[PDB]
């Protein structure tokens, strides 16, 4: 995994690899790690999937449940606080690795929550395998109040530096812009690894695997 | 005493190898005026992350080799590709005693047009190409150098291969724990390698996301 | 390793308003056999059909627990439960017992009877859905499956023809594997028939 | 990780680093260590960031139902006593080195140091983390008490270099604060703007000897920097 | 595994033997402890572990089964049910704080009709079970050292139609099979067989 | 592995699969696992297939430079008792190799397991491998001492197939050997998924 | 320190009737980056007829290819001129992974070529050297993915269908292209690009082929 | 110590008894592997170790006995001597790079005189030895699992005076009792006994 | 152990602690670490005593033959070249941190640090042993290059000591030597006199305020220093 926000003048712009292995296998080429935590707020997630889905629907739940006892939109201090407080009560052992993007009332806000609690608030921010390739292409191009144009181009150019530069990080770029208003999530953004030699279709003809017992069943 | 991180990238008739100007005693930062690109004869540089001590021995006994070599017998001297081949099995030779030259050496030169640039592992892992880096250098500067490669894929100019590599060293700068902002460039051309006087780069720390009020944790 | 343990390999498949989900037979303890007539699947509903990989002990218990919970479903409900679910119900389950697991791999073919949409699941042992356009697959012959089932399978495909590169899929990866083997099962569900094959192999 | 409060006369300057580094990589280059407890009494951060940050916000949460309760404001004592506890409650599960600063109106300026095990140490002047161990000798020198707020501020961040600038650990920014009577100053000196760092100091312009050319005279001259020489 | 279970399943009787050997270390206390615990009139259960948990274990379902009988007025349960409790009570063990109860049943029965209106299996039922609870309904299964050698003997010569005559004559080789082949002297075998009848105890082989 | 020699009046057959299996995922289907030596002598590989195709060809240039040295074919038993010395001289350099050199001398026929360990047997009868246990029960029901060529065969082969069948790392083809006064001849080659369908036709 | 580091990548080789192709990844994979894309060190000229494919650590594969080349090289001086067969390298290959036993060369060698009828033959060794002669195979981080696949296409051993009638130079070099373009969607450390080799009586012809760039 | 040798030592003769188990981890090979092998007319010694090096060393011992007999001219060394001879090459093995010859010997003989001039012991002689090179001279000794049963048997039994037929009886229990006891089948024994005659091997006990 | 060579223009000063400590007692009070190889080229010793003693005597004497045979003098170069050599052969073996220091009259005031692992870099300063690290701080504020013999040993000593006060390992005399164009001074600093310590520090006269008595007031006052108080 590679995952990567950042900070642009209207709000904010995650993005994401969509590679999800098990050990050295590429289970699935497109999975999305861009989850939805609120209207406002947007969640990428590295680590293991199982406890980022879990942690991030139990928050995304918390939030919307929340959302009616206030009749407020969420608040990604909230969301944060809530994914805190849950990832260090299980020592690090719950080994979700988030990026949780947003834009409320206060303005565009973008944290990292590593495995063990810790949170860092900060302008554009990496996660995962590939975040140190991420990193360096996010530390050398960004700067202060890009346009949604300049920030997505930026960040789709950090997750292809995971992408290449790392084995775990694959595929296409998800991309998404978190703005004051609205929530766009643009899956393949980018499709840098399109297909090298068409598939030969090798043709195995109906009766060819030898089968002892058959037993149809009608509906 | 260890050294940082090298990073190495071939432009039109050379090469440019740069590296921060280091040694660290584990986390302690002991010596920043150290010259750690070290000249191997004529054609050739040398520079090398990892055990200063065992890098020095190397870098030593393989300068010696060179200029016997020449000094002895009446021969041109050895090209680049002939030196790292010894460097090469150097190391490979110190691991298989279990007594490793235990650093990731990087090497330049040029002898003609004929441009060189390698890197070798402490276990004697050899590898050629247009753009290397140890250390930290290889998860953080190599895939710029490298989306700098693909980019002017006819070859970069030395001003163009210059500007990519202070873009590299800026990022190493931040994000690599055990470096300073003081570094020197090899370049190796057709007259031979040069090595820059030390230099600084310039660094943005004034982001409006780096303020106190916002990093605040309460 | 404890998945290895007990042996199998499942895999599903996904064509044009079908899937194909198809286990091997073996049952052993690590090298040794005990039984070549130990097919992984079992069978929801009509429209779901999931195999279970791993310590048979657990693919057992586990499964014994799915078949509560969803009669469970059936009675309060009153409607089959849906592949979405189903899947989604299995990898809370699993994910409830992070911490001591189920070490299980629960394949999930499903089928909407209405749109015709294939819906595929391989959680891995903590619940962790990935959830494929094409097939997917579990157990000892996992690597040796991707391999194959990659090569062989296109998209728009019918019943017939991709029940037989789900089963070539199956067998030339049993040879290459020691814990799996002993022929295999394979499952065909349509919106309109659901065909269970008994398909021969090696006896290895 | 590199944090110091001291006191001068009205109150007291904390001051750190934000570099917060998993070993050898920097994760993050702009972390504020300087965390509030209340208006007046900010808490500085060594050791894994999870645990402290989880152990500021425990601790800020009790500091503000005392504080709403008794109708007034919190003794910084109160903030060092509470933060002890915590830290020596679960002193073999986290791994925090804490400096509770600040100012209340009976005592001003007071600064406790609670190390790794739980202590709780009313100083003058306090230092934390990795880079603490460069300063000790650095204080003992230059540090001289009874400074006014200006000199304390610009003290703190020379020793904060001074520190970051030796240790791997600590880098970036020097956050500082004074807390006084009067109203919270914060402020960044950015790393290009620094008052000390290695590069910059004439010291340690001319390289070292190492290179060395080949020559027929054990005269040491300076580095090989040209094939052609 | 120093203490040999086999078990065999044909037309109309299941086989079951299972070692005599009572050892404490390297020591042959006897050659006449029977392991093969009977549940029922028409179900035994070849269990083969460390004297503690197989007795705790094979007295645990003996008890569990009775008291289902007295709750239910005399009804004698299935054997595919008491196999899927045993199993599931073997499960239960492994998540818990007293850990598997470390006992390798080869769990065989023979479902009689229970009343008139039994539709289900009628004939002889043998299950295979780990100490985790790997049940597996099997033709023929074994544990302890000597059971792959007469795993591979009953491949060879089991077929599923032979008499109660062709029975003892093949469970003799099994017996002798783990006899000249296993050092752990399994040297006297208690093989009881669960027939329509019952429960006969074969003293003809051993 | 598994791999299966015995002794009769006709000879001594010898007996293997074909399968080299790294525990889980099977590396290859048909290794030859009968080394053929001399002409008149079948090591045959079980354990590290390394050290054994090794050894056992180091053994046939011993052998060999035996007839040229004494103008005279080796006995089996020095045969062996080679093998065994090497393999006693390197027990605790972790070699790994479960051998039975068979073969017909002056003396008769002779069948000898050679350990790792510099153990050596005169065996009668003998199996190797994780499916031995397999092979040696259906093996120990058939075996007499006065089979006919056919019925030992057809036994040895059975019993390899009775280990392939049951055991995971032991499958593939089950190469049958004959060791005559004449020299050794292969019988067969079956692969042993025919051989189900020929010994369980239904 | 560790004194062995896998390099990773792939090799594969299929022997027609005619000819031997030969495939081996160029991705030189250290830990967790990646060196170089371009790494051709996996395949090795010993002879014009005979290569040797080689994956693991690479600074081991490139000690043992200099090593097989000087017992190659000396086999030329000693027997006058004549080149060693493919079988005479594949059991020196055997031979000398066997002298180093006590301190393996971490490398899962091919020794690929022509016999003297002009049949193509591939051997495949482990570290230790274990020779076993083969028709298709491949070791590597995709031997899992390939070996299966292949294994299908060339044996038909499940298909009631008639076995395909030969398969020529052309038709092997296009399944092993399907079979690695299979193999670097779905295996993460095999990628970049792919060396093949397509020896045949009348000399090698390489022709590189290229796969997903992840 | 799966494999039980025995000896005792009486008035004119030594009787041995080792184990014909010949084992493959858990697998009974066969029951007719003979492990007193005989260093002279007069000597022989129960080894009971794993093959190899219970073969590598009764092979030394035996080469490096019948090179002495040629260059001392046919001369029968006393047992004593190569009782001696045994453990200083055991104990020399200890201190070596190959380790323990991991053999545990009893070694058996009976002196009878060489010339006219020989003062020596007439009569049998046992010595029981480690693995070490612990040698001692003894009435009656054992290795194996069985030791310790037939230790204490013999201690019973065991005269210093008993004949040669009264030495079958006594053997048969010894052996009879590592059969009832031992759940390692040592279930056929090689008995042979050393008189003034030479070796002979007792057929009638196993 | 606390070193340190430092060069002025002429020649060099090397200083040193003069305790050897087996952890935390005190083995030897006054251990000379100032180890003469020739002359004017003496070695500083950090890590076992044992290791850099044997060493410092296998090189002594090679400089003694050497210095023979040539007819004149050694280079400094020449002492730590052969001391880098034998530090790197054993580098797995030993724990030895050696500062080869000297003059000879070509180079005039050269100081190698060879550290652990058998590096050897000519520098203008070298700091070596357990008490270094709170100099090297002490050294970037403090240390300005182009001193006189005079105030380089003054300075030495104040440097010595601010290690030794801080190091539990390093303690006792600050031995110091010049080696220049001169006959070598060596002096003797005693503790009793040494030129900074905490004890007679005024910073660190006022105690910290830990015990405090039982009060009716959050007004921290002093300690409790009576049971009738």
């Amino acid at each position: 995994t590679t995952i990567v926000g950042v900070v642009y003048r209207d709000g904010v712009v995650l993005g994401a690899d969509t590679r999800a292995t098990e050990g050295s296998i590429v289970a699935d080429k497109r999975c999305r790690k861009i989850h939805y935590m609120a209207p406002n707020i947007m969640c990428c997630g590295a680590g293991t999937s199982a406890d980022t889905e879990a942690v991030t629907n139990m928050v995304s739940s918390h939030l919307a449940l929340h959302r009616l006892e206030t009749g407020k939109q969420s608040r990604v201090l909230e969301a944060l606080t809530l994914l805190k407080r849950h990832l260090y009560r299980y020592q690090g052992h719950v080994s979700a690795a988030l990026v949780l993007g947003g834009v409320d009332v206060e303005g565009p806000f973008l944290a990292t929550i590593a495995p063990h609690g810790s949170t860092d608030r900060l302008p554009f921010v990496t996660m995962g395998s590939g975040s140190i390739a991420a990193m360096a292409q996010l530390e050398a191009a960004y700067k202060d109040n890009m346009t949604c144009e300049e920030a997505k181009e930026l960040v789709a150019s950090a997750i292809r530096k995971g992408i290449f530069n790392d084995p775990y990080s694959g595929t296409q770029v998800d991309v998404c812009v978190i703005t004051k208003d609205k929530t766009e999530l643009t899956i393949g953004y980018d499709k840098p690894n399109e297909r090298m030699y068409p598939r030969q279709e090798v043709l195995l003809p109906p009766g060819t695997t030898p089968v002892l017992k058959e037993e149809i069943r009608q509906l | 005493a260890s050294g940082g991180s090298v990073i190495a990238i071939k432009y039109k008739g050379g090469v440019l190898m740069a590296a921060d100007t280091l040694l660290s005693y584990g986390s302690l930062a002991k010596w920043p005026n150290i010259p750690r690109i070290r000249l191997l004869g004529s054609h050739s540089a040398v520079c090398a992350t990892g055990s200063y001590a065992d890098f020095q021995m190397m870098a030593k006994q393989v300068e010696d080799n060179i200029e016997r070599q020449k000094m002895y017998h009446n021969v041109d001297e050895l090209s680049p590709s002939e030196v790292f081949s010894y460097l090469h099995r150097s190391i490979y030779q110190k691991r298989c005693d279990f007594d490793p030259c235990l650093c990731q050496m990087v090497f330049i030169g040029v002898r003609d047009g004929e441009t060189f640039l390698a890197g070798v592992d402490d276990v004697g892992t050899r590898w050629e190409d247009d753009c290397i880096a140890t250390g930290y250098g290889a998860y953080i500067a190599l895939p710029l150098l490298r989306q700098a490669l693909e980019k002017n894929p006819d070859g970069l100019s030395r001003g163009e291969a210059m500007r990519i590599l202070t873009d590299c060293l800026r990022v190493l700068f931040y994000r690599e724990c055990r470096a300073i902002n003081k570094f020197q460039v090899a370049d190796a051309a057709s007259d031979g390698v040069r090595i820059s006087e030390p230099f600084d780069v310039e660094t943005h720390w004034e982001y409006e996301g780096y303020c106190f009020e916002k990093t605040a944790i309460i | 390793s404890i998945m290895a343990y007990s042996g199998g390999s499942v895999m599903a498949m996904a064509g044009k308003e079908c899937f194909v989900i198809i286990s091997d037979n073996r049952l052993g303890e690590q090298l040794k056999t005990i039984s070549t007539e130990v097919p992984k699947l079992h069978v929801v509903n009509d429209s779901i059909v999931y195999g279970l990989t791993g310590l048979r002990t657990d693919q057992q218990t586990f499964a014994n627990k799915v078949q509560f919970r969803t009669e469970m479903y059936k009675l309060r409900e009153e409607r089959d439960i849906t592949g979405k679910a189903f899947a989604a119900m299995i990898t809370s389950m699993l994910y409830e017992a992070r911490f001591g697991p189920w070490f299980v791999e629960p394949v999930i073919g499903s089928i909407d009877k209405s749109t015709g949409e294939v819906y595929l699941c391989a959680t891995d042992l903590i619940g962790a859905p990935c959830e494929p356009e094409d097939y997917v697959c579990a157990g000892t012959a996992a690597e040796s499956l991707h391999g194959m089932c990659e090569a062989l399978w296109r998209p728009g495909m019918s019943p017939e023809e991709l029940f037989e590169i789900a089963a070539q899929a199956m067998l030339s990866a049993c040879d290459r594997d020691s814990l799996s083997g002993y022929g295999a099962v394979a499952m065909i569900v349509t919106k309109d028939k659901v065909t269970t094959r008994l398909i021969k192999g090696r006896k290895d | 990780t590199t944090i110091l409060a001291v006191s001068y006369n009205g109150g007291v300057v904390l001051a750190a680093d934000s570099r917060t580094s998993s070993g050898t990589y920097v994760v993050n280059r702009a972390s504020n260590k300087l965390t509030k407890l209340t208006k007046k009494i900010y808490c500085c951060r060594s050791g894994s960031a999870a645990d402290t940050q989880a152990l500021a916000e425990r601790v800020s949460n009790y500091l503000g139902s005392y504080q709403t309760d008794i109708g007034a404001g919190v003794n910084v004592a109160t903030a060092a006593n509470l933060f002890q506890k915590m830290c020596y409650m679960n002193r073999w599960n986290i791994s925090a080195g804490i400096i509770v600063a600040g100012y209340d109106p009976i005592n001003g300026g007071s600064v406790y140091s609670i190390p790794s095990g739980g202590s709780c140490v009313k100083l003058d002047y306090a230092l934390g983390g990795s880079g603490s161990i460069f300063l000790y000798s650095f204080f003992d020198a230059n540090y001289k008490p009874g400074m006014s707020k200006s000199e304390c501020v610009a003290f703190c961040q020379r020793a904060v270099a001074h520190a970051y600038s030796r240790d791997g650990s600590s880098g970036g920014l020097i956050r500082t604060i004074t807390l006084d009577a009067d109203e919270p100053e914060d402020q960044t000196i950015p790393w290009n703007r620094s008052p000390y760092c290695m590069e910059k100091d004439p010291k340690y312009v001319t390289q070292a000897t190492q290179n060395q050319p080949f020559s027929s005279s054990a005269k040491i001259t300076g580095n090989r920097m040209s094939s052609t020489g | 595994m120093a203490e040999t279970a086999i078990a065999f399943r044909c037309k109309d009787y299941v086989m079951v033997a299972a070692a005599g050997l009572n050892a404490f270390y390297y020591i042959k206390i006897t050659d006449a402890e029977d392991k093969i615990t009977q549940l029922d009139t028409h179900q035994l259960v070849a269990c083969t572990g460390e004297n503690g948990p197989r007795v705790n274990f094979t007295e645990y379902i003996k008890c569990n089964l009775a008291l289902n009988r007295m709750r239910q007025h005399g009804r004698h349960s299935s054997c595919e049910s008491t196999a899927n409790f045993m199993r599931n009570c073997l499960a239960s063990a492994i998540r818990s704080r007293e850990g598997a109860y470390q006992v390798n049943c080869l769990f065989a029965g023979y479902d009689t009709p229970v009343s008139e209106d039994d539709d289900g299996v009628v004939g002889p039922q043998l299950f295979y079970m780990d100490y985790l609870g790997t049940l597996q309904a099997v033709p023929y299964g074994c544990h302890g050292y000597g059971a792959c050698f007469v795993t591979a003997l009953l491949d060879r010569l089991w077929r599923p139609d032979l008499s109660q005559q062709e029975g003892l004559e093949l469970m003799q080789k099994c017996c002798d099979e783990v006899k000249r082949r296993v050092i752990i002297s399994n040297s006297y075998f208690f093989v009881k067989a669960v027939t329509k009848n019952g429960v006969e105890v074969i003293t003809a082989v051993h | 592995t598994t791999t299966l020699a015995f002794r009769f009046n006709g000879g001594i057959i010898v007996a293997v699969d074909s399968r080299a299996s790294t525990g889980q995922y099977i590396a290859s289907q048909t290794v030859m696992k009968v080394l053929e030596i001399n002409d008149y002598l079948l090591g045959t590989l079980a354990g590290g297939a390394a050290d054994c195709q090794y050894w056992e060809r180091v053994l046939g240039m011993e052998c060999r430079l035996w007839e040229l040295r004494n103008g005279s074919r080796i006995t089996v038993a020095a045969a062996s008792k080679i093998l065994a010395n090497i393999t006693y001289a390197y027990r605790n350099h972790g070699l790994s190799m479960g051998t039975m050199v068979a073969g017909w001398d002056q003396f008769g026929p002779s069948l000898y397991y050679v350990d790792d360990k510099g153990s050596r047997v005169k065996q009668d009868l003998f199996s190797v491998g994780s499916g031995s246990i397999y092979a040696y029960g259906v093996l120990d029901t058939g075996y007499r001492k006065d089979l006919s060529v056919e019925d030992a065969c057809d036994l040895a082969r059975r019993s390899i197939f009775h280990a392939t069948y049951r055991d995971g790392a032991s499958g593939g083809i089950v190469t049958v050997y004959h060791v005559h006064e004449k020299g050794w001849t292969k019988i067969s080659r079956d692969d042993q998924t025919k051989l189900y369908h020929r010994y369980f036709p239904s | 320190w560790s004194p062995y580091q896998d390099n990773g990548g792939t090799t594969a080789a299929i022997a027609g009737k005619d000819f031997v192709i030969l495939a081996g990844d160029t991705r030189l994979n250290g830990d967790f980056c990646l060196h170089s894309r371009h790494d051709q060190s996996k395949i090795f000229q010993l002879t014009p007829y005979t290569y040797m494919a080689s994956n693991g650590m690479q600074a081991d594969r490139l000690q043992l290819q200099q090593m097989l080349k000087y017992r190659v090289k000396w086999y030329k001086y000693n027997n006058g001129g004549k080149v060693p067969s493919t079988k005479a390298i594949a059991q020196l290959m055997s031979t000398m992974l066997y002298h180093r036993r006590f301190f393996p060369y971490y490398t899962f060698n091919m020794v690929v070529g022509l016999d003297e009828e002009g049949h193509g033959v591939c051997y495949s060794y482990d570290a230790v050297g274990s020779t076993e002669p083969f028709l298709y195979g491949t070791r590597g981080s995709a031997a899992s993915f390939v070996e299966p696949l292949l294994d299908c296409l060339i044996n038909r051993q499940h298909m009631t269908s008639q076995a395909p009638p030969e398969m020529t130079k052309e038709e092997t070099l296009a399944m092993l292209k399907n079979a690695f373009t299979g193999a670097a969607e779905r295996d993460i450390y095999t990628g970049d690009s792919v060396s093949f080799f397509i020896i045949t009586k009348d000399g090698v012809q390489q022709e590189s082929f290229e796969l997903r760039k992840d």
